[PDB]
């Protein structure tokens, strides 16, 4: 087995980790365990710290800022007498190879923390990846008040990720009935998806059934896969952006039924102009898929992403009320979009 | 200016049930992004191991993988009748992806000597205006051989194309076809055509010469 | 799940040929359609790749500026458009499958259609029998043979007695020659006592030029 | 900037 390592600009400090991606199982998260190699030759400040930081990065010309959401600090050197932690198997392997000079560090990620999400940049952006990202920074100083010198430190980007649940949810199904006043005639819309859990790049099948017992006519049927992003930092923000769509000219005449299966597949190639779109966290600048739906058990910081399919019937009423009163009929179907658990 | 792979084995040969190992040294570190493949002759390849050591589904338990820096390995616990094909080493960290040269894993058989037979040109070929002699070997192991024609009691080279068939799945033997391609006029003149074979099973070269 | 290749054939150097592979059980966006180039006994050489989910095309440096890789996402097909073909580009091109998220190697391949590039033109095989002489018979067993020579295209399938005779047969791989025409020899071993009383033939076939052969071997 | 791997 191999492990990751990164050194400070002048080499005096070297971090070691076992993996970059840490899985959030909701009930627990994979711990961030590692070691920091320090030589006595370059050990003058005589205090080495390690910090885990969950930060929201945001932007005029490529300038960015990091607001901390969760920060945790561990004093690797010296080992204070009032804190003795047992080493992980990964850590004890690392000391066995490196020696005493390697000082361990172990962070526990609490639940209800945001996952690593990167907001899509435009072609005219040169700054670092904006969004929510985790980061492990090891440095040495005389005390925590001292200003850390960029060369006496090292930072490594890590990600907090989730994977598809083992048990699939119930089949997403939804109904709605629009009843008009001119006559006692209902316009019924029923829609359903093939399954509850979908993987990225996989097709979504929307079964649509319309029972039009009214005098009006359905001119167009609009299907769309829409990404819901809830961003809770200061106050509140949120938006819906359609990662897939189809505008069928299928018509439902009065006093007639209609039934058709629409198949949509959300992918990034046709969404590269939608700046701010939620994507799965980027290590540095790697191309990543549409952000996976984050699952929360029972107002949580960071970017919370979900997905819904909207089926809208465009109706032309006319008659008594003319075109003043809208007669459109829509329904929505929530679903999960994330990657399978790597075996 | 591209990463190249160096499969160290060139023509591995082992008996059934043996533990065989194949190693490929990456020119520069490609990390654990290494895959191994199995390709039967006349068939498309199959995937065995991915990420260096992660066995793929639909692959036997015997297969397994490891890493030693630039040296990546492929180990089979017990060799099986199905597992007798040319294997490959790949890297997919940096584009373009590259493969190894190929290792001719084959069955181990007792050293049987070839049965050389020479065949004279047909009446149909010689009227067409061309001349060609076929020297044929059969049921021999190992596959290595060094046949060279001798015409008019003089060695002739540079005009002898050779072809070899795949190892038979039942008796585990090879065959070889040598062809002395020449014009019609050359055949009639200095007509002392012959083929001389040299093989491990044969203590002495056995020449099969034809006159008329 | 299956992959089907078509569009392979002989094309003069500097010409154009197009290839496509069907996809079954794989979603275009959930996978990436690689291509490979293995000439006979030369090894695998990746030529091109297409990522439908990220809309990226990748080409081999030699291939760059010549082949174009595309994909009709509805019909689930990938079309490698080869332009300005060199004679060196003669190979069996396979179409592979990869996990879009994330790369897992080439876990499935199609059989792969045969691509040929040469100035020589398609020619029918000239079959001349190799009569079993006294030299041929040794150890109580004799050997028939048919020689297929002067055909250029690579595909030739030969079966004795139209496939009824599959014992002792040895079909040698074809080899390209100074002329450029491919030459292949096929021989069988049949007991001598049966030799003479019974007659055996070689069913040579060459689809490019449409030439069935029923030549029969008689001892010399 | 580059991050490298090593044995364990």
């Amino acid at each position: 087995t191999r492990v990751f390592k990164k050194a400070s600009p002048n080499g005096k400090l070297t971090v070691y980790l076992g993996k970059r991606d840490f899985v959030d199982h909701i009930d627990l998260v994979d711990p961030v365990d590692g070691v920091v190699l320090v030589d006595p030759e370059y050990l003058k400040e005589r205090r080495v710290y390690v910090t885990l930081t969950c930060a929201f990065r945001y932007g005029v010309l490529g300038l960015t800022f990091r607001k901390d959401l969760f920060v945790a600090n561990v004093q690797s050197f010296p080992p204070a007498p009032e804190d003795k932690k047992p080493l992980t198997r990964l850590q004890e392997r690392l000391i066995k190879k490196l020696g005493e000079h390697a000082y361990p560090f172990t962070f526990e990620i609490p639940p209800n923390l945001p996952c690593s999400v990167t907001l899509q940049p435009g072609p005219e952006d040169t700054g670092k990846a904006c969004g929510v990202d985790y980061e492990v920074k090891a440095f040495l100083a005389e005390n925590l008040e001292e200003k850390i010198h960029k060369r006496n430190s090292v930072r490594l980007v890590i990600r907090k990720v989730q994977y598809a649940p083992e048990r699939p949810g119930p089949q997403p199904t939804a109904e709605t009935t629009r009843q008009f006043l001119m006559s006692d005639k209902p316009l019924h819309l029923e829609a359903s998806l093939d399954k509850e859990i979908y993987y990225h790049g996989e097709p979504i099948s929307v079964n649509v059934h319309v029972t039009n017992n009214t005098n009006k006519t359905v001119k167009k049927i609009k299907i769309s896969v829409r990404q819901y992003a809830d961003i809770v930092l200061f106050n509140t923000a949120q938006y819906k952006v359609p990662v897939a769509m189809e505008e069928a000219d299928d018509t439902v005449a009065p006093s007639s039924t209609f039934s058709k299966v629409y198949t949509l597949t959300p992918f990034l190639a046709n969404n590269r102009e939608k700046r701010g779109l939620a994507l799965d966290g980027k290590l540095k600048h790697e191309d990543t898929n549409l952000a996976s739906s984050t699952l929360l058990r029972e107002e949580i910081l960071g970017i919370i992403v979900s997905y819904k399919v909207k089926v809208k019937l465009v109706v032309s009423r006319g008659g008594l009320l003319g075109d003043l009163a809208s007669s459109d009929v829509a329904v929505e179907l929530p679903f999960t979009l994330m990657h399978p658990k790597p075996k | 200016s591209d990463i190249q792979m160096t499969q160290s084995p060139s023509s591995l040969s082992a008996s059934v049930g043996d533990r065989v190992t194949i190693t490929c040294r990456a020119s520069q570190s490609v990390s654990s992004a290494v895959a191994w493949y199995q390709q039967k002759p006349g068939k498309a390849p199959k995937l065995l191991i991915y990420s260096a050591s992660s066995l793929y589904s639909g692959v036997p338990s015997r297969f397994s993988g490891s890493r030693s820096g630039t040296d990546f390995t492929l180990t089979i616990s017990s060799l099986q009748p199905e597992d007798f094909a040319t294997y490959y080493c790949q890297q997919y960290k940096y584009v373009p992806v590259t493969f190894g040269q190929g290792t001719k894993v084959e069955i181990k058989r007792t050293v049987a000597a070839p049965s050389v037979f020479i065949f004279p040109p047909s009446d149909s070929q010689l009227k067409s205006g061309t001349a060609s002699v076929v020297c044929l070997l059969n049921n021999f192991y190992p596959r290595e051989a060094k046949v060279q024609w001798k015409v008019d009691n003089a060695l002739q080279s540079g005009n002898s194309q050779e072809s070899v068939t795949e190892q038979d799945s039942k008796d585990s033997t090879y065959s070889l076809s040598s062809t002395l391609t020449l014009s019609k006029a050359d055949y009639e003149k200095h007509k002392v055509y012959a083929c001389e074979v040299t093989h491990q099973g044969l203590s002495s070269p056995v020449t099969k010469s034809f006159n008329r | 799940v299956q992959l089907v290749e078509s569009g392979g054939g002989l094309v003069q150097p500097g010409g154009s040929l197009r290839l496509s592979c069907a996809a079954s059980g794989f979603n275009v966006y959930s996978s990436s359609i690689h291509w490979v180039r293995q000439a006979p006994g030369k090894g695998l050489e990746w030529v091109a790749s297409i990522s439908s989910y990220y809309g990226y095309t990748y080409y081999a440096d030699s291939v760059k500026g010549r082949f174009t890789i595309s994909a009709d996402t509805s019909k689930n097909t990938a079309y490698l458009q080869m332009n300005s073909l060199r004679a060196e580009d003669t190979a069996v091109y396979y179409c592979a499958r990869s996990r879009q998220f994330w790369y897992s190697g080439l876990d499935y391949w199609g059989q792969g259609t045969l691509v040929t590039v040469s100035s020589a033109s398609t020619k029918g095989p000239s079959v001349f029998p190799l009569a079993p002489s006294s030299k041929s018979t040794s150890g109580g067993t004799a050997a028939l043979g048919c020689l297929v020579k002067d055909y250029f295209p690579e595909p030739v399938t030969v079966s004795w007695n139209s496939g009824a005779l599959t014992s002792g047969v040895h079909t040698f791989p074809a080899v390209l020659q100074s002329s450029g025409l491919y030459s292949l020899s096929s021989v069988v071993t049949v007991p001598s006592s049966s030799l003479g009383t019974q007659t055996y033939i070689c069913n040579v076939n060459h689809k490019p030029s449409n030439t069935k052969v029923d030549k029969k071997v008689e001892p010399k | 900037v580059y991050t490298r791997s090593t044995g364990e």
